[PDB]
RNA sequence: GAAAUUGUUGAAAGGGAAGGGCAUUUGAUCAGACA
RNA sequence: AGAACUGGCGAUGCGGGAUGAACCGAACGUAGAGUUAAGGUGCCGGAAUACACGCUCAUCAGACACCACAAAAGGUGUUAG
RNA sequence: GCCCUGAAAAUGGAUGGCGCUCAAGCGUGUUACCUAUACUCUACCGUCAGGGUUGAUAUGAUGCCCUGACGAGUAGGCAGGCGUGGAGGUCAGUGACGAAGCCUAGACCGUAAGGUCGGGUCGAACGGCCUCUAGUGCAGAUCUUGGUGGUAGUAGCAAAUA
RNA sequence: UUUGCUCCACACAAUAUAGAUGGAUACGAAUAAGGCGUCCUUGUGGCGUCGCUGAACCAUAGCAGGCUAGCAACGGUGCACUUGGCGGAAAGGCCUUGGGUGCUUGCUGGCGAAUUGCAAUGUCAUUUUGCGUGGGGAUAAAUCAUUUGUAUACGACUUAGA
């Protein structure tokens, strides 16, 4: 039967599993597309 | 010369089978070159050989063979049916087996 | 398969040998097996089957 | 129902005491053997005539060959079909080379178009057509005209090896 | 149709016998014209069944003819004495027809050797099968089976 | 150096084994008929174990014979010995047992001086 | 007759050539299938685009990532084929598998190989003229195929040293085909031709 | 001093059971006749 | 749910219908050889990706008795009358 | 006639699956081929039936030999045999130079119930056959008594201040 | 942790196999169209020719292939070297130069075979490991424990320490 009532889902399910990382240092998974008519400069940096 | 070949392939196929029971007496070998029953006549009854490879040297070789002899034919595709002294082991599906010319009748 | 008519192995419903253990009896029926079957006489055939009677069968005269 | 031949029988329903000499019944019977032609020529007549296979029977069966089994002709059959709902009859036209010919090709036509089996048709009449522009069908008039020539394309050349060394080619 | 199955000693499949054709026979047919193909034979078929397929019928025994002598010893008050004498009874019926038939023991045949010639064997021959009456016909059936 | 005899066939070599005795361990190796209303072997089906029956009889003519051709007789002294004497080659003697190991040295030795086979000739030998 | 068969999959039928290859895998021959993205499917794009999305919903309910896996490289769609028509859960079908490769394109050293075609599976000596036909790479795409242009790219660079090897081989056999001509009229040749050679 | 059950050693097999039937390969093992 | 005739299951395995106590074929001692039934011959799967005449394109085609469903009514989709 | 609309149910999904489009679909025809414990032939086992044979000096007349046909099966009936405890008779039986019992992917015989042998262990009685007798054969009965497992080194050994 | 480890030349033992026994012989594209040759104004050109199967092509003769002689050619091929270029989709291959050496059945010769006794595959693969040969080559890490808290039920994780 129907539930009583319709409510939201709990959580997003698009973030699963909700493991522990492989490394204490996340992966960039992404990098911007390249544009050839642009100087040559770095697309991403590391700091604390 | 570069080939001592005096026999003709044959592929060991299946035994003979229903759709659900096989029978390990018969089996069916595959002459290449041979697509029609009437040129599969010409092989009936010639001696049938397979060579395998062993670990233990018995009288000094690891090579056994496995005798036989061509039977009758089999469907429409070339196919004949061979019986062995000893059957074939069911491992040996797809398998390369020799066909030899004797007993020639031409 | 065969369609059978009567039934099969069927024995013939008759006494082919006293019951009895009369070794005596016995000399008799080896005596008159001999001389039904090397005879033809009819006389021979109805002593046999009367010597395989019973108490019942075999009323006193 | 098999490679077709075609029969004449006749029939003589049994002579009685009060009736002699009857009317020696005939007609013709397109059928695989004997078996079945005297079987077909039974059927109609408990159609037509008050008969049975019980009160008659079959005086001559004899098969009739084709005149010219040589010449193309041209054929008009008449038959009566039943349908799943009611029985039509029905006029087609057949170009063949003889009259057996064109009964194979009739039976054949009328379960693919129609789903009539054997046992649902009835022949009513075959006969050739002895002239041109008698042709009211449009299938058939295309193969009367004067110089036909059609070329056959897209040549589908039938292999018998399973593996070919070579990019095969429909030129025709 | 169990009955007259037993009336015509064909009590197994592929079993043959001949029957004389009367009144009263050609209505046994009928009743059992879906389990049964019969027809005319011819002479070559009956003189190949004999000398193949011959079985006496002597006290009850499945005897091979084999021999003449076995035929005059069974049969020899009713004039046949050989085994042509046997089948010249067969296909001319003559007086001593139901003394010959029912000396031979009825045939064992095996299954034709080129099939039954038809895709389901339990129609009528008319109608595309292999049973009801199917005359001359029956001869190349017969000798496949034989 | 029997008697020329047919060549031997048994037409089942293996053991009757009861269904389920290699499951439970309190089921014997001897064969027993299953009497279930729903028991599949007493039903025949296929891929089950098959059940002893009469069509597996051997040949009279080869009944009861060994491999070497001859028959098995037990024999417990000189004396049962002494009546295979006129029979060397179709029976066999074979000594039983409970027959002691001094016992054994008389008998194979009249044996011997017989001809009569022995077929256990080794047992309780000092060597 | 050879040791391994390379096919070239272009042209050819996915349910027609699997059947044909399944049956030689099983009598113990190694086959190489190359340029699996240019393989055809009978009936029009939109159908078998309909014929992957209802295979793509079928998944187990309480676990996604152990039900069917809906591969979508060309490759492995005629995998899925070929796996389907092979008893693939014996020991007998696991070996048999190992005797086939599929590949997108022409790899390596299988490029400078013989490729052979099945006349049985062609789509031109198949399906009459008229109807409608989708192909695979253009198919696998829709679906989720994110090395569409990189195998297109890299067959062109293919096509291009594969056409100056027939440039140099054209003109080779040009000279044998003009070395032997030379070579007849001659006696040792009518003695050939009598024989039939 | 048996079985259930357990240890050690030796041999063999194991991709979500195990066990069974028919056939053969491989390994181990056994027999016969040598007349 | 309750009757009439007959054949079956129960009490019965075997080949076929993927699968099933009743359906089809056919009933069973132990083996060998040959031939078939019912059903099948693209692959799984033993056997013609045989031959021949036609029909059908479906954005939920269709695919074999018992059998595991489909109708009235419509279509200038196409075919024949 | 085929196809399409009409034609909407809840886990993901089933012409058996893959797949198939001048089909590997549908209607129909012609042949070839695949094989059931079915049919035909042969051997063997058992049963039943019909016969042959007592002549001594060599041994079974319930014996031997010849011929033909037959072989499914629960409840049930009958017949032929295997095994156990004890009793009468017999083998002038076996045994401390090892009886009985037990162990043995060691061997042989019987269709089977079972029987026999070799090896290891063991220490004092036991068997074959002709007959008699019965508290005479077990996988089940939420069977009885006794013993031992998986669970499992798991649950747990936390009230009353230390 | 008693001279171990690695690459290479062969040496012997085992070990494993889904199955060597002349050659996997490389354009692309179209199919109501193309391949090849040739010519020109180089084109969507003109002309000739080919298909209808790989039933092809190459290779193929010698004690499974010996020992030697000559002739005609300056070719063909095997082998270890050597020169240069190309190939990154899984390149691990392909092309080419220089000689050395072996063979040549292109042609003509001379000897050798038997007895393995009338058929019994008649053995001719690479896979890994191990123990002994010697020509070069290289002289480390991880875990526990201690410690840290960006981590944590326990493992794990993140740090630090000659």
């Amino acid at each position: 039967s129907h539930r009583k009532y319709e409510a939201p889902r709990h959580g997003h399910l698009g973030f699963l599993p909700r493991k522990r990382a492989a490394s204490i240092r996340a992966r960039v998974k992404a990098f911007p597309k390249d544009d050839r008519s642009k100087p040559v400069a770095l697309t991403s940096f590391l700091g604390y | 010369a570069e080939s001592h070949r005096l026999y003709v392939k044959g592929k060991h196929l299946s035994y003979q089978r229903s759709k659900r029971v096989n029978n390990p007496n018969v089996s069916l070998i595959k002459i290449e070159g041979v697509a029609t029953p009437q040129d599969a006549q010409f092989y009936l009854g010639k001696r049938i050989a397979y060579v395998y490879r062993a670990s233990k040297e018995v009288r000094g070789s690891k090579i056994r063979v496995m005798w036989g002899k061509v039977t009758r034919t089999h469907g429409n595709s070339g196919v004949v049916r061979a019986t062995f002294r000893n059957n074939l082991p069911a491992k040996t599906f797809g398998a390369s087996v020799r066909i030899f010319l004797y007993p020639s009748n031409i | 398969g065969i369609d059978h008519t009567s039934k099969q192995h069927k024995r013939s419903g008759h006494r082919t040998a006293p019951k009895s253990d009369n070794v005596y009896l016995k000399l008799l029926v080896k005596l008159y097996t001999f001389l039904a079957r090397r005879t033809d006489a009819p006389f021979n055939k109805v002593v046999l089957k009367a010597l395989f009677l019973s108490k019942i069968n075999r009323p006193p005269v | 129902m098999a490679h077709f031949k075609e029969y004449q029988v006749i029939g003589r329903r049994l002579p009685t005491e009060s009736v002699p000499e009857p009317k020696l019944f005939r007609m013709r019977i397109f059928a695989s053997n004997e078996v079945i032609a005297k079987s077909r020529y039974w059927y109609f007549l408990q159609k037509l005539h008050k008969v049975k296979k019980a009160s008659g029977e079959i005086v001559s069966i004899n098969q009739i060959n084709e005149a010219h089994p040589t010449k193309v002709k041209n054929f008009g059959v008449w038959v009566r079909y039943d349908s799943r709902s009611g029985t039509h009859n029905m006029y087609k036209e057949i170009r063949d080379v003889s009259r057996v010919a064109a009964v194979e090709t009739l039976y054949q036509d009328m379960a693919a178009r129609h789903r009539a089996r054997f046992r649902s048709i009835h022949i009513l009449k075959v006969a050739e057509i002895e002239k041109t522009a008698d042709v009211k069908r449009q299938y058939v008039k295309q193969f009367l005209t004067k110089d036909l020539k059609f070329p056959l394309p897209h040549r589908v050349q039938k292999s018998t090896k399973t593996f070919s060394y070579k990019r095969p080619s429909t030129f025709y | 149709p169990r009955k007259v199955l037993q009336l015509l000693r064909l009590t197994r499949i592929n079993s043959g016998t001949f029957v004389k054709v009367t009144k009263a026979t050609l209505e046994l047919l009928k009743l059992i014209e879906p389990y049964v193909a019969y027809g005319y034979p011819s002479y070559s078929t009956i003189r190949q069944l004999v000398y193949k397929r011959g079985f006496g019928k002597i006290n009850k025994q499945r005897v091979p003819l084999s021999d003449n002598a076995i035929i005059e010893a069974n049969l020899g008050k009713y004039g046949i004495l050989s085994i042509d004498d046997l089948i010249h009874e067969i296909i001319t019926v003559g007086p001593h027809f139901k003394q010959a038939n029912n000396f031979l023991w009825p045939f064992k045949l095996s299954n034709p050797s080129g099939g039954w010639g038809v895709p389901r064997k339990f129609k009528h021959f008319i109608q595309g099968g292999s049973f009801g009456n199917r005359e001359e016909f029956i001869n190349k059936l017969v000798k496949s089976m034989n | 150096a029997s008697l020329p005899h047919p060549k031997i066939v048994k037409k089942h070599t293996k053991k009757f084994k009861r269904h389920h005795s290699d499951r439970y361990h309190r089921v014997a190796e001897n064969w027993r008929k299953q009497k279930g209303i729903d028991s599949v072997v007493r039903r025949r089906f296929r891929g089950n174990i098959s059940q002893p029956k009469i069509g597996y009889g051997s040949n009279k003519k080869t009944k009861f014979l060994s491999p070497s051709g001859h028959k098995t007789f037990l024999v417990a002294n000189v004396k049962d010995l002494e009546t295979l004497t006129m029979h060397t080659k179709t029976y066999a003697a074979e000594i039983a047992h409970n027959i002691s190991a001094k016992n054994r040295v008389v008998i194979l030795a009249r044996a011997k001086a017989l001809g009569i086979k022995v077929t256990n000739p080794k047992g309780r030998l000092a060597l | 007759v050879e040791p391994v068969v390379v096919i070239d999959g272009k042209g050819h039928l996915v349910g027609r050539l699997a059947s044909v290859v399944a049956k030689q895998l099983l009598n113990g021959q190694k086959i190489v299938v190359v340029r699996a993205e240019e393989l055809n499917i009978s009936g029009e794009f939109f159908r078998n685009k309909l014929k992957y999305h209802d295979f793509l919903r079928k998944a187990t309910a309480f676990n996604k990532t152990r039900g069917p896996f809906h591969f979508r490289a060309p490759s492995r769609i005629f995998y899925k084929a070929l796996r389907g028509m092979v008893s693939h859960k014996t020991a007998r079908g696991k070996a048999a598998l190992e005797r086939l490769k599929v590949f997108e394109g022409i790899p390596p050293p299988y490029d400078k190989k013989k490729r052979v075609v099945v006349p049985q599976a062609l789509r031109v000596l198949r399906l009459k003229p008229g109807r409608k036909y989708t192909t695979l790479g253009k198919l696998s795409t829709s679906v989720g195929w994110k090395y569409e242009d990189v195998v297109a790219k890299l067959e062109a660079k293919r096509k291009v040293s594969s056409a100056e090897y027939y440039a140099k081989k054209r003109a080779f056999t040009k000279k044998v085909a003009s070395a032997n001509a030379t070579a007849a009229e001659s006696d040792v040749a009518k003695q050939l031709a009598a024989l039939g050679y």
